[PDB]
Order: structure tokens, then sequence, then C-alpha cells
């Protein structure tokens, strides 16, 4: 709903539950519960797997997904005169219509980029099945970082 | 109720959910005010 | 609003139906079991809501020839039927392959087929 | 502010939607996977169908 | 030959039924004229729909100011048959709705403003923004 | 192949093309960045 | 399957508030629940309670049944009884007794109720148990038939 | 009022877990079916299947169980914390024992 | 043996010519568990399997040229395929008796290589996984002749029979 | 009637193929005296070689 | 979609489905003794289960086995009058429709807890199956496999040492 944001909700592996990982092989359930609390709750791992982590991460899906939702927002901006006449300008309209249009798109394609690139990067990525081999967390350790993950949310929420 | 499953859905126990539950019943009332409250100006 | 739709009763749920006349139209050039029908439930409802004796007693005649004849072609029908429905019952148990590979433990009651009270059965002791 | 569209996601049609162009991009990718560098899209993974269909799941 | 006559028999009957379907309302064939009835039945209604349109824009047309009524009879023809013609111009209609503010606002300009030196500005002003014969530099000078 | 050639590079806009490419390829190896 | 420590056996101030406790979870039955002094006494009653909450949510959902089954099926079902295959409207069939269907629609409307009724209350029937939930009292392991006693309910003291 | 103070008790003293659950935690979890809920657990010292002595064996199953005494409370627990999690210790981060409830 | 692994095609190109080495995979087998039960069947299977099939297609083959001929000794030939041919300009009496003897014998080899495809698959694929584990003891199921098998010893003699001093 | 359907094809010629004795594949769980029969499978498998 | 998704006698489209014969002569291949107290269980849920449904089937295949002795005597309804022949007929077609629905397997719970349970209680069962019950075990274990069931007893096991007990029909790999 408009009082709350909800753009985490669906992105970063937030979705992640015990229902991914009651099906999943040991490997797998290795990944998601890695890949999890990585994008979650970072603190759990050391300072420099963090850095190769978010590095790992932003070149396939965050800064990826930035540019994707900026070339959407931008193809919404082939004209931003929009409504305009010799007799009348409308500046406030046009600034208005952008403001509707191009955030709606940079979510389209935000959301699009997520939802083809993220599977493949879960299972189809070196370096998160290296970290989560070096780490091999449990289902304990997930149970927690779920419950950090849901009071970080609550206490941004109240910030 | 509702937010009580939802929220044990994830990692939580029934205790701790309603201290938590209340919290965001309280929080979502007082943006309804709020919003209430821009109504009235506007 | 929901009274419109949920009260007000529909039109043909109150009067009688009409005759139906798209089924009386184009008609198939035969004295077949479906154009019996169509004349026998035509005349019996005509004497079912006509006061007009003469043509109900007419329609009674008629209506006595019609049933002998739907006899006969039921009879018809239910010979064809009913010899297909034997002759491929035959054929099915002719080329179904039986299981007889079911249990015979229910055959086979060794405490009686060899008395185990042997002996004992008489009154010994 | 501008980011509540992320909030319109709870609606079911906001997710076929997004299913939608999600698979076309999918049948895309896989069209092209003939080109070097591009993994395409594996079917017989476990973890790429489950975060595909998951994703909305359990939404609040 | 059996098959192509069974064939052209499903045809036949086929292509009856398709024409009765589309023909029904010329003649009386039909028992009580029904089909024909339908399809001007049908007509009504249409008719019935475009009226009433009409009849709606009439009350708007009695509602609002009479300052407003040309812009809404604009808006009303657009709604109507403009949008559906590729020959016309969207961005004409706007500029012939903003050249009609520009002439309403200096119609309320009339109404007893009292602004000594803004009724001038505002009527060169609006003198040269919907291209009259008056110049730009004419203003530019005046001010 | 010669028609499939002159269609997939003309009929569609450059931009879809820069799209494709930027979409697919991964934002360290990109070579616009 | 482990086990508990087993207490030494109750002094005589352990027995009373035992008694204590017992008495006044004896006074807490309704009169009008007609459950015998056992054993399982409490455990039946708890069940009884739980079986009573089921039957009026199905009842609520069967009457609820009843009103969406109104207009959705069994009317247009009863559309089905204005002519017969033949075209012909609907008319009398007797079977044994030739009754006089003197009024308007007798005949129709009779037929029409005969297979209406039961169809509508074996639909009602059908939505009740679709809809209604019986989870609070299912019991896969029949775990719930354990022995609650009186004391062990209240504490006293 | 409450809900303020319960949102300032919430930030101030809210921090994540900040380390992996260590392997005597996690088999002290697997373990905590052992527990027993409303009535003490009557503990039996098998010395063929737990081993040591009876003394010693009934001292750590208090201290694991009836004390009541967290893993994250032991002191050879706290060591393989304070080991296993140096590089984070490293870089001023400091690591949390017990987890927020 | 050395740690080569196979893997089942999973192409249609690769599984259409890949089912023309079913037999030969079950030399390989007849050759390496030639006792082996489940071997000896699916052997014994598709022997009879086969024979059965071809007798099926040399009867309609047969019945079908049969036919064509008496039938076509009255001028009733079946309007089947076109006259003449497209290239060679032959008839179609004879591209009628070519197909109605291929055609039988292409849908004979088909339903074989169908029956039998996944069947084999596993088949090898148990060898290859014993192989690369260094398995080359037999199977379980494996059913030695006479001359290989173990006699049974027949003389057992039971211990002294002696009072128990409790 | 719309979905997958196991098949029905079996080994119907060798003879004796489905009395299975025990082995490590079926964890030797069975009926107790079924031992002697497992020795007739076995003689009857040497039989058919 | 229902609100009784709990149930034990319940079931998905996609759970172990077994019809009732088969049922039965899985029944016929097993000893409680072998099985732990939860088994026995599970057993016993399903008896009540199945035998209410054995008793209520005939019921169910009632409708078409009544329609089609209606479509064998021919297009006249003799209700209270062609009794006779339409009860022959009954006698002998809803048998038959009886035989489709009792060879039909129907999924339940039950169903998928007993086979595909991965304690000893499962691993006892589908080797009983597989041992005393090779035809049943056929159809069983190519249900389960294409269910994306990995057991050592599937016929289709990619991941075995020893040849197949069977005639592994054709699937997709
Ligand atoms: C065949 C032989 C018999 C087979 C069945 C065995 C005998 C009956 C056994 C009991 C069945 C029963 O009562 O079940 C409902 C029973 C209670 O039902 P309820 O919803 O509470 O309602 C209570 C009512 O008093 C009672 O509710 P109800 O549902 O029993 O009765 C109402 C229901 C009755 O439904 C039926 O009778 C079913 C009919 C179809 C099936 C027939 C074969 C069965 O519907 C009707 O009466 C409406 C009409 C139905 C027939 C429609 C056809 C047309 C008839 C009318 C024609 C025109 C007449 C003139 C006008 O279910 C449960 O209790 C569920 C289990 C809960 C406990 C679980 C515990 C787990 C372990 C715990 C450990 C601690
Ligand atoms: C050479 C030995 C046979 C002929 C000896 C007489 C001298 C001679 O050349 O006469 C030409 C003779 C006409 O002269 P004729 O003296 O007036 O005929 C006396 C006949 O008794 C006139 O009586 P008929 O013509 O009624 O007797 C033949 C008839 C009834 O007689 C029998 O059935 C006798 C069966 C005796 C079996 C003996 C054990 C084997 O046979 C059939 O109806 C069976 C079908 C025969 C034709 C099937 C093949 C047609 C051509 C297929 C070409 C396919 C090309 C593509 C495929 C790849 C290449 C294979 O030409 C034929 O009879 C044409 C058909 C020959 C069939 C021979 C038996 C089948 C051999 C395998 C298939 C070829």
């Amino acid at each position: 709903f408009l009082f709350y944001n909800q753009q985490h909700k669906t992105r970063n592996g937030y979705f992640i539950n015990h229902d991914n990982l009651m099906l999943a092989s040991l490997e797998e359930r290795k990944k998601l519960i890695f890949y999890f609390i990585a994008n979650q709750v970072p603190e759990k791992l050391d300072p420099v797997d963090r850095v190769k982590f978010n590095e790992e991460l932003s070149d396939n899906l965050s800064t990826k997904a930035r540019l994707i939702g900026s070339l959407t927002g931008l193809i919404g901006l082939v004209g931003f005169p929009y409504i305009s006449t010799r007799i009348y300008s409308r500046p406030v309209l046009n600034i208005g219509l952008s403001l509707l249009i191009c955030p709606f798109l940079y979510y389209v394609g935000n959301q699009l980029t997520y939802s083809v690139w993220e599977p493949k990067f879960i299972a189809n990525n070196n370096t998160v099945c290296e970290l989560s081999k070096k780490y091999n967390f449990t289902v304990f350790d997930f149970a927690q970082a779920k419950k950090e993950a849901h009071l970080k949310a609550l206490r941004t929420e109240l910030v | 109720g509702s937010c009580l499953l939802i929220f044990i859905q994830l990692v939580f126990s029934g205790i701790v959910v309603l201290l938590l539950d209340d919290m965001l019943n309280k929080g979502y009332g007082l943006g309804s005010g709020i919003s209430l409250f821009i109504a009235t100006n506007i | 609003m929901i009274w419109k739709y949920l009260q007000r009763t529909n039109r043909g749920n109150i009067i009688q139906a009409g005759l139906q006349h798209r089924k009386f139209e184009n008609l198939p050039f035969k004295q077949n079991f479906d154009n019996l029908t169509k004349a026998y439930d035509l005349r019996m409802w005509y004497i079912s809501n006509s006061p007009h004796e003469a043509k109900n007693l007419e329609y009674v005649n008629e209506l006595e020839a019609l049933h002998n004849e739907l006899n006969y072609q039921n009879s018809r029908q239910f010979l064809f039927r009913t010899v297909s429905f034997l002759l491929g019952w035959a054929l099915f148990y002719q080329f179904y392959e039986l299981p007889k590979t079911y249990d015979w433990q229910d055959t086979q009651e060794p405490k009686h087929q060899v008395p185990a009270y042997g002996d004992l059965e008489e009154g010994g002791d | 502010p501008l980011k509540f569209w992320w909030g319109l996601n709870k609606f079911e049609t906001i997710q076929g939607i997004h299913s939608i162009l999600g698979n076309a991009a999918d049948l895309v990718v896989s069209t092209l996977s003939f080109i070097p560098g591009v993994q395409g899209r594996n079917n017989a993974s476990y973890i790429e169908n489950s975060i595909r269909v998951t994703r909305f799941r359990g939404f609040d | 030959m059996a098959i192509r006559n069974f064939v052209f028999k499903i045809s036949n009957q086929i292509q009856n039924l398709a024409a009765k379907r589309s023909l029904a309302y010329l003649n009386q064939i039909d028992s009580q004229s029904v089909p024909s009835r339908a399809t001007i039945n049908m007509k009504d209604q249409v008719t019935q729909m475009q009226r009433e349109i009409d009849n709606m824009a009439n009350v708007i047309r009695a509602q609002i100011p009479d300052e407003d009524r040309a812009e809404f009879e604009i808006l009303k023809k657009y709604y109507v048959t403009g949008q559906h013609d590729s020959l016309v111009d969207p961005q004409d209609v706007l500029l012939q709705l903003d050249r009609i503010q520009v002439l309403k606002n200096l119609k309320m300009i009339e109404l007893n403003e009292e602004a000594y030196d803004p009724e001038l500005v505002r009527l060169e002003k609006l003198k040269a923004r919907v291209l009259l014969e008056e110049e730009g530099a004419l203003l530019e000078y005046a001010h | 192949s010669l028609i499939n050639s002159k269609r997939f590079g003309k009929i569609f806009y450059y931009f879809l093309k820069y799209y494709i490419y930027d979409w697919v390829i991964s934002r360290s190896v990109k070579d616009l960045k | 399957g482990f086990e508990t420590v087993v207490p030494a056996p109750p002094t005589r101030d352990d027995e009373l508030r035992m008694i204590k406790a017992t008495e006044e979870q004896f006074l807490q039955q309704p009169r009008y629940k007609l459950y015998m002094n056992e054993a399982h006494r409490i455990a039946k009653m708890n069940h009884g309670d739980r079986h009573n909450n089921i039957r009026a949510h199905f009842w609520s959902n069967f009457a609820l049944g009843l009103l969406i089954t109104g207009p959705i099926f069994i009317i247009p079902f009863g559309k089905a009884f204005r002519n017969l295959r033949s075209g012909v409207p609907y008319y009398f069939r007797p079977k044994y007794v030739f009754t006089q269907k003197n009024q308007y629609n007798q005949d129709r409307n009779w037929g029409a109720m005969k297979k209406q009724i039961p169809l509508w209350l074996g639909l009602s029937t059908a939505y009740a148990y679709w809809f209604t939930d019986f989870s609070i009292n299912d019991d896969e392991w029949l775990e719930k038939g354990k022995v609650i006693y009186p004391h062990q309910t209240i504490k006293v003291l | 009022t409450y809900y303020s103070t319960n949102k300032e008790a919430l930030i101030q003293n809210f921090e994540p877990l900040n380390r992996k659950f260590t392997e005597e935690e996690v088999e002290q979890f697997l373990r905590n079916e052992g527990r027993s809920q409303e009535e003490k657990r009557n503990w039996i010292y098998n010395p063929h299947i737990h081993g040591s002595t009876e003394g010693e064996w009934k001292a750590d199953i208090h201290e694991k169980f009836d004390s009541g005494k967290a893993p994250w409370e032991r002191e050879h627990v706290k060591a393989k914390i304070l080991e296993t999690n140096k590089a984070k210790i490293d870089a001023g981060e400091e690591i949390q024992l017990k987890p927020f409830k | 043996y050395e740690g080569l692994k196979y893997e089942t095609p999973k192409t249609f190109f690769g599984r259409f010519l890949n089912q023309f080495n079913i037999d030969a995979k079950l030399d390989t087998l007849s050759k390496f568990y030639t006792y082996q039960k489940t071997i000896r069947a699916t052997q014994a299977e598709l022997q009879e399997d086969r024979k059965s099939y071809l007798t099926n297609s040399l009867l309609f083959t047969a019945v079908s040229w049969f036919s064509i001929y008496q039938f076509a000794r009255k001028g009733a030939v079946l309007p089947v395929l076109r006259e003449y041919g497209r290239y060679f300009g032959t008839h179609r009496l004879f591209r009628q008796y070519l197909h109605t003897l291929v055609l039988p014998l292409l849908y004979t080899e088909y339903a074989l290589n169908q029956k039998y495809y996944t069947h084999m698959e596993h088949l090898w694929t148990v060898h290859v996984n014993r192989l690369n584990q260094k398995i080359l003891e037999d199977p379980l199921y494996t059913f030695y002749p006479q001359e290989l098998n173990v006699p049974k010893h027949n003389i057992i003699v039971p211990t002294i029979f002696r009072d128990t001093p409790q | 009637l719309f979905d997958f359907n196991p098949s029905s094809i079996k080994f119907e010629k060798y003879p004796f193929y489905y009395w299975i004795n025990s082995s490590q594949l079926t964890e030797f769980n069975q009926y107790r005296k079924f031992v002697i029969r497992d020795s007739i499978i076995y003689s009857l498998n040497n039989y058919i070689i | 979609m229902d609100n009784n998704y709990h149930f034990w006698g319940n079931g998905d489209r996609q759970d172990v489905s077994l019809s009732y014969e088969d049922y039965y002569s899985i029944l016929d291949c097993l000893l409680d003794e072998k099985l732990s107290p939860q088994g026995l269980m599970k057993f016993k849920n399903l008896h009540e289960v199945s035998m209410y449904g054995v008793s209520y089937v005939p019921l169910y295949c009632f409708p078409v086995a009544y329609g089609i002795s209606h479509m064998l005597t021919g297009k006249v309804r003799r209700g209270h009058s062609g009794y006779r022949n339409l009860f022959s007929l009954m006698s002998v077609v809803l048998p038959f429709t009886c035989w489709y629905a009792y060879t039909t397997p129907i999924p339940r719970r039950l169903y998928t807890e007993i086979i595909c349970s991965n304690n000893a209680d499962g691993a006892y069962v589908r080797n009983r199956i597989k041992q005393q019950k090779p035809g049943i075990w056929r159809k069983l274990s190519q249900q389960l496999y294409n269910k994306n069931f990995r057991f050592p007893e599937l016929n289709q096991d990619l991941t075995a040492t020893e040849f197949p007990l069977d005639y592994v029909a054709p699937h997709k790999f």
C-alpha cells in the first residue's frame, strides 16, 4: 500500500522461506540459505566476503536492475514536451506526467530483470557456490537470519 | 489473527508475534489518522 | 439492486412454455422414432389442455396407434442394442486375458484338510 | 513518493503481468542461448523454478 | 464418392444454417417474425445509445457556465468523431482549446479588474499570444 | 537466410538491440558500462 | 521417550490442595452437559466443545449453501422442465395414480420440485462439507485422548 | 506512550546476531528435543553411551538443561565464537553472543 | 573403467542416432554379464519380439503383395500414389509393392527401438556406473551354469548328545 | 484419461522371471520360511542357465 | 481450494495414486510386526478411509451405470415398467463401471506417506511391494519416478550399480 515501502519484499531473495529449503538438495539448500543471509543480513559474513558478494551481486542483479530501469524510464521520455502548444505551455503538467510514467517504467523494468536473472544468479554463480561452501550455513542460521531481516525491515519502517 | 499467522509464517513464535503485531497495528492506525488529518486540511 | 435479479422471478418460470417451433420445421422424410415421438407428444399435450372433445377423441385414437408404432420402433432398438451388447461382452471376454493369478489361500485349510485333532474328535481321555 | 508501484505488487493482475514478462524474456534468452556468455534457462534445476514461482508467494 | 457426398450434405446443411443466421430478418419464414424483430430491436438499442450520449451533453450544456459552453462543445466533438479521424490533429485541437481559454481570460479581464497597468499588460500579452496583428515588439516597447 | 539478416537489423529499432545487449550482458563486462 | 522425575507421595497439605482443586473443577460443569464422572470426562467435554463449535459452522455454511444454491443451480435446472426434448411443452406422465392436474402448471411445477428439492439439499450439503473446516477436532495420531484430571487444570494456593 | 517506549527500546537495543551459530550451539539446539516442559526430565546415566563419570556427566547435564544457561553463555563456546569470527572482530565489529528477543 | 562418464543423449537428433546402437550395447552386455537374469530376460524378450514383429511384417507384406497382384490382374489398382512417379517414372504398382514391403519393416524397427531404448539405456548406465566404480565382480542376480556352481555338502554329522550338567 | 499413465509392458518370455528371491535389493524382510523358496528359485534359475 | 487439506484421507492431484485393488493387494503382502507404531497408525487411518471409500464407490458409479443401462434398452423411459430390463442390465453394467472405478488410481495423502516416507517404514513397504508384487511395483515405480521421487527401490534408478529387476518402460529422461 501507499503507507509503507514494499520494494524490498520481492527483491534480493527476501521471499525465500522454509518452503524453498524443504524441497531443495543439500547443496541447493546451502546456496539458498547463503543467498538469503548475504542479501538480507550481511553482518553474518566477514567484511571481505561481504565486499565480494556485493561486487558479484551488483554487476549481475543490483546495478543491472538499476540500469534496466533507467533505460525503461528513458523509453517513456520520447517527447518531454508531451502536452505543449505555442499559446500555452504545461511545465507542471509535463513534470507530473514524467513523475507518473518514468517511475512506473523503472519499476516494471527492475522487477523484470529481477524476475529473469535472480534465479540464474542463485543457481549458476561460482562466487555464491564458493562462499556457501566456505560458510556452510544451517537451518538454524536461516531461521535466525529470517527473524533478523524481518526485525530490520520493521526498524526501517519505524525510523 | 491473520497477521499472527503471517508473522508465524516468517520465523517467529506466537508470543513474539503479538509484541510485533501490536506495533504494526499502532503504526498503521497512526498513518490513517495522518491521512485523515490531511484530508480535512485539503 | 439485489432484489432485481434475486427476488424478481423470471417470466419463463411462471407462464406455461410455448411450442418450440424450431423442432417441427425441418423434419426428416421418415416415420422414425423422433417423428413418432413428436407426434405422440403433440397429441398428448393437446388432449391434456384442450376443452374440445371431438379433437380430443380423434387424438386419443391416433395416440393409441402411435403407441403401437413406437413400441415397434423400441423393439427394433432393444434388439439391435442388446444383441450388440451381448456380442461385445462375449468378444471382450474372448480377447481379454483373464487374470488367473489370484491367491488360493481360501481353498486351503490345513487344520481341516488334515484334521489336527485326529483321534481326539471322538471322546477320548 | 516515487516508489509506490512497488507496493502495487499485491494485486494478482500485476503479478500475472510480471510473470508474463519474465517468461517472455526467458524465452528470448533461451532462443539467444547460442551466443556465448549467456547462461540461458534450465528447467531441470529446482532453484530456478522455486525462485520463479515463489517470488510473490506470501506477499503482504 | 460416398464420403464426398456425405461431406457435401454436411456442407449444404451448414451453409443453409449460416444463411439463415445472417438473413433471417429479411423473410417471414420463421413463425411470428421473431428474428427480424430482434435485429430491429438491436437498431433501436443502438439508436437509443447514441441519443443517450447526445442527451447527456444537453444536460451538461445547461449546467456549465455560459462562458464554458464552446469549450465543452469542442471536447464533445472530439469525443464523438474527432478521435476516430486520423486526419484531425489533437495538437491543433489542444491549440484551439488554449486559444479559447486565452479569450475567456481576456473576457475575465473585462469584469472590472480595476488594475491600471496590469490591464494594458495582460491585454498586450493576450493579443500577442494568440498571434494577432499586434506585434510582440509593440508590447516590448510598451513595457 | 538473406531475408532474415535484413529484417533482423533493419525492421527492429536500434534501441532494442542496445536494450537486448545491455539487459543480457552483465554490468562488469559490458562495453559501454 | 524419556521419563520425568516422580515426586514423593503428597503430604496432607498437598492432598487437601488436590481435593480443593478437584471440587472447584467439579463446580464448573454446566448442569445441561450430561457427562458422567470418569477419567476421560474432561477430555470428552473438551472434545464435545470442539465438536459443537464445528457443528455451528457447518450449519451456518449449510444455510449459506442453500442461498448460494438457490438462484445459481436449482432455478436454472428448473429451466429444463419447460419443454420436452421433442419441443412440446411439459405434460403429465402418470405412473400409477392418474392425478387431476387441474391447476395451471401443477404437473410441471410438481415435477420440477420433485427433482429440485433433493438437488437443492444435496448441493447445500456438498457446499457445507466442502467449505466448513473440521481442523480443530481432527487428530490424525489420536493424541488428544489422553486423560486430563481436574486437579491438573486448576492451581490452588 | 507504550508505542513510543517500545519503538525506542527496539531501536536502541536491537542488533543482528553478527555471527554464525557454532557447532556446539547447533548440537544443543538439536538436543533441545530432550528438554521437557512443565515437568523436569529424569536424567539417567549410562556409561556406555554417555562416557565420562556419573558425577561429571550429571554436572554437565545440569549446566546444559536444568540450569537454563544458554549455549552462548559457556566459556568454551564463547572462546570458539571469539576465535572462529576473529575476522569480524578485526576492523572494529563486536560480536553479539545472545540473539535478540 | 578409467573414469569416463556415460551421458544419455538429450537432443532429439542424438536420441535418433543413438537408437541404432541398442542391439550393439546388448551384445556387449551379453559378453560382460552372460548369466545375469535381467540381461538374459532382455535378450530373450528382444529375440522373441523381433521374431514376432518380423513374422507379422512379412505376413502383412505377403498379403499386400497378393492383394495388389490379384486385383491388378483385373485392372483394379488402388489409387494410393501418383501414376507414373515424378523423377524416375516408376509406376504406381511398383511403388505400392516397394512401400508395402519397406514401410512395415521401418515401422517394426521403430517399434522395437521404442520398446527397448530406455531399458537398454538403463542397462548401459548401470554397466558404466559399475565400471567407473571399478566393480568387475559379477552382479547380484547371476546364476552360473552347472560347471561353475559349488556342490552342496551332503554329509552333515550332528554333534554328540551329552547331558546338560545344569 | 488426460495425464501420464504407467505402462503395463513386462517381460513375458523368460521363465520364473518374477519369482524374485531375497537380496540386498529386497532387504530380507520377507516371510521367514520363504528361504526354501529362495533355494527353489535359485535352482530353477540354474536349470534355464 | 478446499478447507480440509489437512485431512489424511484427502489429497491433491500430484499425490501418490493407488487404486483400491492395488491397495488391497499391497495390504496382502505386509506384516504388522515389521512396522513402527507410527506406520501402523498410518495404515489404520488408511483402513478406515478406504472402508468408507469402497462402500461408497458403487454409489458414485450408479448414475453412469443407470444411463448406460437406459441407453441399452432404447430411447423409451418406461419408469416402473421397464424396471426388470433396466435392473438386469444394471446388474451387468454397474459391475463394469465399478471395475473401471476400482482399477482407477486415486491420490491420497496417506498413499503418499505410506509409500514415499523416508524412514524405515517407507523402505520396508517399498521393498515388500518390490519383491512380492512385481507388477504393482512396476506401475508404482513409474508413477513415483514421474513425480520426482528418487528412491533406490525404483526401477528407473540411474545411480544404481545393480541392474533393474523388471522391464523399464520408456520415459522422458
